[PDB]
């Protein structure tokens, strides 16, 4: 049955699925840094999920079948021209942010679900408290303007405050000279035009408010270089954190109720991405939302809800 | 060449406090997205007490 | 940017004869456009232009000309021969008629 | 086809589908039952047959 | 006459059950049978009218405003399904089913026994009528148009409404038959002089009068061209019906009460026809002829003679077809250059003769010429008016000047002179325009081979 | 009627124009709104006494209980506003317009 | 002169300005229960003076 | 409405009347282009006096900075027609 | 809130109003109305934040003081008449303080000013409960005591509420403040018609409760409370909007849709006694509503306005809370018309 009053009222409890490896886990760094390997070694070795950093296509994963669509439906955006024309006039870095942030919402949205649902942990890369960095990095560089910077503060104040800020933050310590060898080394030809003062803006982010900010909620690992190979180190530190000093704790049955009833149900979660705010950089015309939105409905498995498309190989439709 | 619709400028008409704004209007603001005005920092004095010596 | 908002060009018409020069105006298909022109020719010229006029021209007569034309020619006939007037300024009888006692 | 569970699967769930027609029947005898007896008694009280 | 409207609730399936690629062809291919079906009405008796049921009754004059109803249903979707092109299924659908419920209320209108059921039906023919002005008209102004078309009408209908109820509660009966064998004299007080306004103005409003047509030429310019063809030719005459209808139970105020109503029908027929002679727009030009035409009409209807009943008849089918055709020839030329400015596109004869030739027989036909059923019914109103009174024949004479001149110059403007050099993408007529132009010229003068089936139950 | 009656009613309306008119404070509101229930005992209780309305007796005492209701009610959401505000001045309520 | 201007002037230019300041005049309130709370007694005093008083 | 939209002559008569309120300066002398220390004799404590009536007298707070280098009328007019985005 | 303290609360309500609709003593029904005041307190306040305290607390006071009129005037009653049971209201002075005591409540004119406000400070649910559950009581009392009532007052408070209702509701872009003056609107005609015939107020308050459930359904679904946010729903369910402008057009009252058969019917009964200038002003007025409804309808289905980028996403989620009387509250709302006799039933 879906979850609801219903099961509340009888049985199901969230506060007794917490068996303390709940403990929600982001693993937080700079371009080209390897967080991402020690998350999944954090994620394989405390037995938590391991949530992949969510991309211009994440949505696309979780609905009808996870193959991405193409972008002209999904995302509207370009990593790769961000790094071309970081500077162009068709709005594509915003619309990025922007959307980036909303796919960040929903990740997070899943990861809270699933620990609610069933008790285990979840080990993302990033999360909402930590994308304003890019943003900002793009604000120094003169990537976007100002209104898009309040365009975001106002719609990040109207999501992020719904949810809980995870158990621990983990950070890893690298240096721009050793991120821009990284990246030359790896061979991608456009990040190669990433210039050393975007790097240095986000890591001033980084340690300058995201840190310290989130550092009164809970406390934060640090790590450099060298020191996070070493993953079984890295996760024998994580077990012996005292957590008792976030809201977490300060969590009883009927603020988890709330707080399960909105991670499901994303129609809820996404609600005001949207707003009415009519940035050039976001804002699309009538036509071009009808004619883009009728090419949507037409993909094989999105005219209809998910067991009624007969052309993807649904049955007994007529009874159910 | 093809239908007319509304832009930016025609749908801003309606994204005001109220409609037909007048002088003593044109300062109301519309609510925020969310219900949730932002909470004042309406701080309370505790009360100040010597105890002792006498 | 310099622009208002993200919109698609005003497209150009398309003129039905580059794909098709005998097309009819109908459709872009050329077989649903010969057959859309086919059924609007028949069934409006043939069926109901040519076939109504000709319901219409031989309705029989309701309203009832050629009848009142034979009963005024017996009536005539009959006050002619028998020197009535062709017409009473009266279409009434006035002994059925009661007219108020008192006019004054 | 779908990555998620889609509860909703390719059989119907047959016991809401079973409780829909039962019901719907139910519902179509006990009006056609209705209509005999109130035929039956509105005769009998006029006396027509 | 369920064999009429049933027809018509089952072409609303069809077309929303039809592949995607035929509904056009199933709709016309019906609607025009549907139209041969309805022809049977015009056999009409001399004495009282066709009751077929308790609800829906024939007469002579209602027959041949439904044969111009369905016929005019058919016309209608072929104009349509040019500009609609791009459209998606759906929204194609939900036009067509737009236009198929604006002909089942018309139809029920124009046959209904009942007034309030009269007034229902010819009330809600205003929502598929502005959803369809307000939701595919091409420009910005449409919206206001609406909003025009919606409350000048309902101011007007509103009042008539509680006059109604009020009737039913003094002779227990809005039945028109009862009412018509009832009837009685209208006494000379202030309430019978509201009671007499609030029954007429409603109608008055939807010719439309002079100095309350404001609406008109905007819901008529605004408007696609299935819109506009039936405003002008079926939509307008809800009026003319009613006030022939209800002008039963008005005697004999009407006798001083339409002294205002013809001063400004009389003057503001000078004044639109002379309106017709400057007008930039091609569509609102056409749209100030149907206000003079409907001026006259009104004039006929409100000197209450039969010889004026019979030619306001007359007046009203012709002007249906005649505008139904002004509107199309001028959307083929707004089709192919996008703008209605009338000195745009000019010296089209050389381009196009044969739109020409059905050109100048739209112009010659909106002139009244004999012996065309507009002049039948033109000829037939003066006379009766030169009866009401000698002087009549002094502003009628100087209407039947300027219509000509603006109807000739129409002509001249669009067809004669030298083409524009810089427009060169006018391309060869159509099948489909020219067959368009043929259905609405044809009945015209085989109705003028026999014109007693439209000159009403008076004849 | 007797002077006693018409002195209640007075007093009544004195309770009911001295709500209608705030100051600034709820808490007064709030006592007005508790003079207009203890008016209402009053005349409530004269007029069961005098006619001698035996069952009615107990009408009064359920009028008190739901008074009670309704300060503590009132009450709630004083200590609500307080806490938004500082302060229970009805200036403060004024988010809302029409 | 007729037309665009005074035909448009008298009939629905006249109905929309007066309904435009009338919603304006009554829906432009500032939200204050003391205001309308005394408007409230007003209302009272009236109604008991003006109806009440004849039956 | 909200106030007038304050103009550099408010502006102007506003900070001259203020000026002239300050018991240790004469009304005469006193002119829109007179420096503090020089033409009307004031050290530095005055002219921090004189800045917070300018504080308030136009309600806002201005740093330590930028107050320093305000050395005649004319600058606190300018300054505060700055802060405040006034062009007329 | 607790889902079992919120049902308790919920019943609660219901509770009150049912004791005051089958009460024969005035005490029960004064007893019925305190306790859905106590209720309804809570409910409002589900979602805390300053506005939802707000609205409270004005709610609680326009409530207490009309309940404190309410008990003065039975008392009143009392003692000019030694009777308890609903009936004729022996004193007129009494009849005037009920009438005033109950028109508050209802939010009918001049004591109109606290329903926008409220509606404005509270939750979808919230509003949809206030402005559809919490006009039985008092209406219901108003038909019991319909043959006493000064049709003077009444018909003035009446006409007040329709003529106010239009011109506050042409100024408004919140769809919760367009919603509470189109409440009050049709208070104004529901009680315009109560003195002549209460099965008449009955089958207008019906139409406008299955009317107003499903426009407030309809905005839940699509989770919008503004005009602007009203806006996109045409680029995320089309069909959504498309029905929103039918129950709209149904709501302004034109033919043949069921939202004419009210107002129609009102006007037929005002006819049957003379009173004939009243329902003309009051279909003149009625206008400005259908105004508004158009102007609404215009800007949420029948133009395509702007829509941003992350709607995109919108696309590929569907609604997962249904409601499963949404459709039923729609074709009544609309296609009803013809089977307007069956309001003999009502009587
Ligand atoms: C290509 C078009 C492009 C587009 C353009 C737009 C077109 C749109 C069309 C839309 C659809 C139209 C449908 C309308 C339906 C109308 C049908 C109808 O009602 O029929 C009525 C009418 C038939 O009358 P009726 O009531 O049915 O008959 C009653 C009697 O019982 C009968 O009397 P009877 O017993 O004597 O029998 C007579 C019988 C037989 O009588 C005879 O045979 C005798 C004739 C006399 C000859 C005698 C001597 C000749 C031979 C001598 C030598 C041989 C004999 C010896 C051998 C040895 C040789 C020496 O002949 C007839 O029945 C008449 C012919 C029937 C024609 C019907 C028309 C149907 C039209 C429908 C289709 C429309 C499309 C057109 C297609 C048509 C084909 C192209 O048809 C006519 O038109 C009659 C006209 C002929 C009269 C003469 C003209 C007089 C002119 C005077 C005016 C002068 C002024 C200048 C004006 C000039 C203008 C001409
Ligand atoms: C009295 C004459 C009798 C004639 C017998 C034959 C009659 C056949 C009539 C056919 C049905 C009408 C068709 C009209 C649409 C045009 C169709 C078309 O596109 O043709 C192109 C075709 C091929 O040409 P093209 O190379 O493609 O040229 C295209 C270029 O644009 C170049 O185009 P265009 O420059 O060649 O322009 C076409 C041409 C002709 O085109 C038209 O104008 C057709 C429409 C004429 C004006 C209609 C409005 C006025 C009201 C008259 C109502 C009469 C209805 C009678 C029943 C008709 C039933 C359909 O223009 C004119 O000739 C001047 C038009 C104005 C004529 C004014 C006449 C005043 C009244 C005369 C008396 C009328 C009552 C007669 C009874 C009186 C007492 C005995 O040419 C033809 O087939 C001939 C044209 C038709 C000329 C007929 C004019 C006289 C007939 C009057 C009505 C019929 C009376 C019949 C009974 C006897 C009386
Ligand atoms: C392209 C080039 C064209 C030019 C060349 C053309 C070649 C010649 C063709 C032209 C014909 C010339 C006309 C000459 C007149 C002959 C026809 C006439 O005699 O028929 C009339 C008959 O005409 C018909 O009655 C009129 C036709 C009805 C019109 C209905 C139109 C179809 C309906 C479509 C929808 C309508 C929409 C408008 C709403 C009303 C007779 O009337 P009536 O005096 O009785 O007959 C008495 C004898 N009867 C009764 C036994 C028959
Ligand atoms: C923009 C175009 C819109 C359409 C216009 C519609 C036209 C409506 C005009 C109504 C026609 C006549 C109305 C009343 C009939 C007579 C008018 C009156 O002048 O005649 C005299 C009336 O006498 C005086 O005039 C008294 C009436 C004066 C007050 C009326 C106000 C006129 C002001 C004009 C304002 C413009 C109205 C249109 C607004 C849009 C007759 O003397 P009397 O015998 O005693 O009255 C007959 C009734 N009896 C028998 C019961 C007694
Ligand atoms: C006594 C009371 C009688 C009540 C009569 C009600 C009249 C019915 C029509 C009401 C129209 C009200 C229009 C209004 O208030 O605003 C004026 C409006 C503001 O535009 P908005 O859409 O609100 O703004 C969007 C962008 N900011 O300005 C306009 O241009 C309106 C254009 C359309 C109006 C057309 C009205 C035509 C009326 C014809 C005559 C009928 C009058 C009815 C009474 C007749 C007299 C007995
Ligand atoms: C109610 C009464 C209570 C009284 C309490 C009083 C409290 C007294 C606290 C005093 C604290 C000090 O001494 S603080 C020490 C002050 N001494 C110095 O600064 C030495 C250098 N002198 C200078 O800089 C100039 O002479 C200067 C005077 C600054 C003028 O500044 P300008 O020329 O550049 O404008
Ligand atoms: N919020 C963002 N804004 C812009 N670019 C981003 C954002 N998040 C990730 N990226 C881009 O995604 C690319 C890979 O992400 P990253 O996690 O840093 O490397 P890796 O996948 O090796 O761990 C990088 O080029 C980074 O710039």
């Amino acid at each position: 049955l879906q979850y609801g009053p219903l099961a509340f009222v009888l049985g199901e409890r969230t506060t007794r699925k917490l068996t303390e490896t709940s403990k929600v886990i982001t693993v937080d760094g700079n371009i080209c840094s390897g967080k991402g390997r020690l998350a999944r070694e954090i994620a394989e070795k405390l037995g938590l999920r391991h949530f992949p950093e969510a991309g211009i296509h994440y949505a696309d994963s979780t609905t009808g079948d996870g193959k991405p669509l193409d972008v002209q439906l999904s995302g509207n955006c370009s990593l790769e021209k961000f790094y071309d024309d970081p500077k162009s006039n068709d709005g594509n870095s915003y619309r990025l942010q922007s959307w980036l942030y909303a796919s960040r919402l929903l990740q997070y949205a899943d990861a809270l679900e699933h620990l609610l649902s069933t008790g285990q942990g979840v080990v993302l890369e990033r999360s909402i408290y930590s994308d304003f960095v890019f943003l900002e990095a793009m604000y120094r560089q003169g990537f976007i303007r100002k209104q898009c910077v309040e365009h975001y503060n106002e719609v990040k104040k109207v999501t992020a405050c719904e949810y809980l800020p995870p158990h621990v933050v983990v950070y890893v310590d690298v240096p721009v000279p050793e991120i821009q060898s990284r990246i030359q080394k790896k061979g991608n030809p456009h990040e190669m035009k990433i210039t050393a003062a975007y790097l240095q803006d986000i890591e001033n982010a980084y340690k300058k408010t995201f840190l310290p900010e989130m550092s009164e909620k809970c406390e934060v690992l640090q790590y450099s270089a060298r020191e996070a190979e070493d993953a079984e180190k890295v996760v024998e530190d994580i077990e012996y954190l005292k957590c008792d000093k976030g809201p977490w704790p300060d969590q009883d049955d009927r603020t988890f109720h709330r707080l399960r009833m909105l991670v499901q149900n994303k129609l809820e979660v996404l609600n005001y991405t949207t707003i009415p705010v009519y940035l050039p950089e976001i804002t699309i015309g009538a036509h071009q939302s009808d004619r883009v939105f009728q090419k949507f409905t037409e993909l094989p498995g999105r005219k209809y809800s998910p067991g009624y498309n007969e052309d993807v190989g649904d049955k007994w439709i007529w009874l159910k | 060449a093809r239908q007319w619709q509304p832009d930016v400028e025609w749908a801003e008409q309606f994204g005001g406090a109220v409609m037909y704004p007048t002088k003593e209007t044109a300062h109301w603001k519309p609510p925020p997205w969310n219900d949730v005005d932002p909470p004042k920092d309406t701080l309370v004095s505790n009360l100040t007490l010597n105890f002792g010596p006498q | 940017p310099t622009i208002r908002l993200q919109e698609d060009p005003d497209p150009e018409d398309e003129n039905l004869y580059e794909k098709n020069p005998d097309s009819h105006g109908y459709d872009k298909d050329p077989i649903v456009d010969l057959w859309n022109m086919r059924v609007v020719f028949f069934f409006g010229f043939s069926i109901v232009l040519v076939l109504g006029s000709t319901f219409v021209a031989y309705l029989p007569d309701y309203r009832m000309q050629e009848w009142a034309r034979r009963e005024a020619e017996r009536l005539v006939k009959y006050r002619e021969a028998n020197g009535l007037p062709l017409m009473e300024s009266n279409c009434f009888d006035p002994n059925k008629i009661q007219l108020p006692e008192d006019e004054d | 086809k779908f990555y998620i569970r889609e509860p909703p699967h390719g059989s119907p769930d047959w016991l809401k589908v079973g409780l829909t027609l039962g019901t719907s029947v139910f519902l179509w005898i006990y009006l056609i039952k209705q209509h005999k007896e109130d035929v039956l008694e509105y005769k009998r009280r006029n006396g027509l047959e | 006459m369920l064999k009429i409207i049933i027809p018509t609730t089952m072409l609303l399936p069809m077309t929303w059950m039809s592949k995607h690629n035929m509904i056009w062809i199933n709709a016309t291919v019906h609607s025009l049978l549907i139209s041969l079906i309805s022809l049977s009405l015009l056999n009409q008796l001399g004495e009282n009218s066709l009751n077929f049921s308790l609800t829906f009754f024939s007469d002579s004059l209602s027959a041949p405003l439904l044969v111009l109803t369905t016929w005019l249903l058919p016309l209608m979707l072929m104009a349509s399904q040019s500009h609609l092109s791009k459209e998606t299924t759906t929204r194609k659908k939900l036009y067509i089913t737009m236009l198929i419920l604006l002909q089942l209320f018309l139809i029920m209108t124009f046959t209904a026994t009942e007034l309030i059921l009269f007034y229902i039906l010819f009330e809600a023919t205003l929502v598929p009528t502005l959803i369809i002005i307000t939701r595919w008209g091409n420009q910005t102004e449409r919206l206001n148009a609406g909003l025009y078309f919606l409350f000048y009408t309902l101011a007007g209908s509103l009042p008539l409404l509680v006059a109604l109820v009020y009737i039913q509660n003094t002779t227990g009966s809005l039945n028109f038959l009862i009412i018509h064998y009832w009837s009685h004299p209208l006494s000379n007080s202030w309430s019978n002089i509201f009671m007499w306004l609030a029954c007429i103005m409603a109608f008055m409003v939807k010719m439309p009068l002079y100095g309350l047509h404001l609406w008109l030429p905007k819901a008529h310019v605004e408007a696609p061209i299935a819109g506009s063809m039936v405003l002008a030719a079926v939509l307008l005459k809800l009026g003319g019906y009613g006030m022939m209808r209800i002008t039963t139970i008005l005697n004999p105020l009407t006798n001083y009460m339409a002294y205002p109503f013809l001063m400004l029908s009389m003057w503001g027929m000078i004044m639109t026809s002379s309106i017709c002679l400057r007008q930039t727009d091609l569509k609102s030009l056409i749209a100030y002829s149907s206000v003079s035409h409907m001026a006259l009409v009104i004039v006929a209807i409100m000197i209450q003679t039969p010889w004026s009943f019979m030619g306001a008849t007359a007046l009203m089918i012709a002007h249906g077809l005649t505008s139904s055709m002004l509107f199309c020839l001028a959307n083929t030329n707004y089709e192919r250059v996008h703008s209605r400015t009338m000195i745009l596109a000019r010296g089209l004869q050389t381009l196009l003769p044969l739109m020409a030739t059905w050109w100048l027989v739209a112009s010659l036909t909106n002139l009244a010429l004999p012996p065309s059923i507009n002049l039948i019914g033109e000829l037939f109103i003066i006379t009766a008016s030169f009866s009401w009174s000698n002087i009549t024949i002094i502003l009628m004479g100087m209407n039947m000047m300027i219509t000509a001149l603006y109807s000739l110059y129409m002509l001249i403007t669009t067809q004669r002179g030298k083409y524009t050099h810089h427009i060169n993408n006018i391309k060869p007529s159509f099948t489909r325009e020219n067959a368009l132009m043929a259905l609405h010229i044809l009945p015209l003068l085989l109705l003028t081979l026999n014109p007693k089936m439209i000159l009403g139950p008076l004849y | 009627m007797p002077l006693v009656y018409m002195n209640i009613i007075m007093a009544f309306a004195i309770a009911l124009a001295g709500l209608l008119m705030y100051r600034s404070h709820l808490m007064s509101s709030l006592l007005c709104l508790e003079g207009m229930m203890l008016s209402l005992f009053i005349m409530s209780t004269l007029i069961i006494l005098n006619t001698h309305f035996t069952l009615a007796n107990m009408m009064p005492i359920i009028l008190l209980v739901f008074a009670a209701c309704e300060a503590a009610l009132g009450l709630s959401l004083l200590v609500m506003v307080s806490n938004t505000y500082g302060t229970d001045y009805v200036q403060n309520l004024n988010l809302l317009q029409c | 002169l007729l037309d665009l201007i005074w035909l448009e002037t008298i009939l629905p230019k006249t109905t929309s300005f007066i309904q435009m300041k009338m919603s304006i005049m009554v829906s432009n309130q500032k939200g204050l229960i003391k205001l309308y709370f005394l408007s409230f007694l007003i209302t009272i005093m009236i109604s008991m003076t003006l109806f009440n008083y004849h039956e | 409405s909200d106030a007038p939209p304050l103009t550099l002559e408010a502006i102007k008569d506003r900070v001259l009347y203020v000026l002239k309120l300050y018991d240790k300066i004469d009304p005469e002398k006193l002119s829109v282009n007179s420096h503090f220390m020089k033409d009307l004799g004031l050290d530095s404590l005055d002219q921090v006096e004189i800045i917070m009536a300018m504080e308030d007298e136009f309600g806002f707070e201005i740093p330590d900075i930028d107050a320093e280098k305000l050395m005649c009328p004319q600058e606190i007019v300018d300054y505060i027609a700055d802060k405040k985005d006034v062009y007329e | 809130m607790n889902p079992i303290i919120y049902t308790t609360l919920i019943m609660t309500v219901m509770s009150g109003t049912m004791l005051v609709m089958i009460s024969s003593h005035w005490l029960l029904i004064w007893i019925g109305f305190e306790m859905n005041l106590l209720a309804m307190i809570p409910v409002l306040m589900k979602n805390f934040n300053p506005r939802a305290t707000e609205a409270a607390t004005k709610y609680f006071l326009t409530q207490a003081t009309a309940s404190m009129m309410l008990m003065m005037a039975i008392i009143i009653n009392l003692l000019y008449s030694g009777q308890w049971t609903i009936t004729k209201m022996f004193n007129p002075v009494a009849m005037t303080m009920m009438t005033m005591a109950l028109a508050m409540k209802l939010g009918l004119s001049p004591f109109h000013f606290w329903v926008p406000e409220v509606t404005q400070g509270i939750s979808l649910q919230a509003g949809l409960l206030l402005l559809t559950w919490q006009k039985l009581a008092p209406l219901s009392v108003l038909c019991q005591i319909s043959q006493s009532i000064n049709p003077n007052l009444m018909l003035t408070m009446a006409m007040l509420s329709i003529l106010i209702g239009g011109w506050g509701g042409l100024n408004q872009t919140q769809l919760r403040k367009i919603m509470a003056y189109s409440s009050i609107a049709h208070m104004g005609w529901m009680t315009a018609v109560l003195p002549y015939n209460t099965t008449m107020t009955i089958l207008n308050l019906l139409i406008y409760i299955t009317m107003t459930l499903a426009m407030f359904m309809l905005l839940i679904h699509s989770s919008a409370t503004t005009t602007l946010s009203l806006s996109h729903t045409w680029n995320k369910m089309p069909v959504i909007t498309s029905l929103m402008m039918v129950t709209l057009l149904s709501m302004g009252g034109l033919p043949p849709l069921s939202g004419f058969m009210p107002k129609w019917m009102i006007i037929q009964e005002m006819t049957k006694n003379e009173s004939i200038i009243m329902p003309t002003l009051m279909a003149m007025t009625a206008l400005l509503n259908l105004y508004f409804y158009m102007r609404l309808a215009y800007s949420s289905s029948l133009t395509m306005f702007p829509s941003t980028n992350n709607m995109k996403m919108k696309w590929q989620f569907e609604h997962t809370k249904q409601m499963k009387l949404l459709p039923t509250m729609i074709v009544l709302s609309t296609l009803v018309l013809p089977m307007t006799p069956a309001l003999s039933s009502l009587n």
